[PDB]
């Protein structure tokens, strides 16, 4: 499952 | 207020005409909050995430809220809807959960809608 927090680390290319 | 999405990718700054990543032509989605855009692909999106998406004012991972309580506390415990993209807290789910599942886990707007 994601979270905010594991969504962000794993989508490092977001600007 | 004053949002307009933008016309470029955050990931590879191509617009909707070209997704730089891919080379294909891909339409961007945009954050109802902010206006920051992506590609789906490059958002990591499946094509049914992507539909999804775009039926809902969808926020990006910075503005996403919870839609239950409305806050962006606690990103630890925010839970992405794996079908939708929603948030919710672990904690405003009735009954609350300790940990993130492992494997997807969907909101019940989802279940009560696709099942
Ligand atoms: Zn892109
Ligand atoms: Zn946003
Ligand atoms: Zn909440
Ligand atoms: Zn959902």
């Amino acid at each position: 499952a994601r979270t905010k927090q594991t969504a962000r680390k794993s989508t490092g290319g977001k600007a | 207020g004053t949002v307009i999405p933008n016309n470029y990718c955050d990931f590879c700054l191509g617009g909707s005409n070209m997704n730089k990543k891919s080379g294909r032509p891909e339409e961007l989605v945009s954050c109802a909050d902010c206006g920051r855009s992506g590609h789906p692909t490059c958002l990591q999106f499946t094509l049914n995430m992507t539909e999804a998406v775009k039926t809902y004012k969808w926020q990006c991972i910075e503005c996403k809220s919870c839609i239950l309580c409305g806050t962006s506390e606690n990103d630890d415990q925010l839970l992405f809807c794996d079908d939708c993209d929603r948030g919710y807290h672990m904690y405003c789910l009735n009954p609350p959960v300790a940990e993130p599942p492992e494997g997807s886990w969907s909101c019940h707007l989802c279940w009560e809608l696709l099942k």
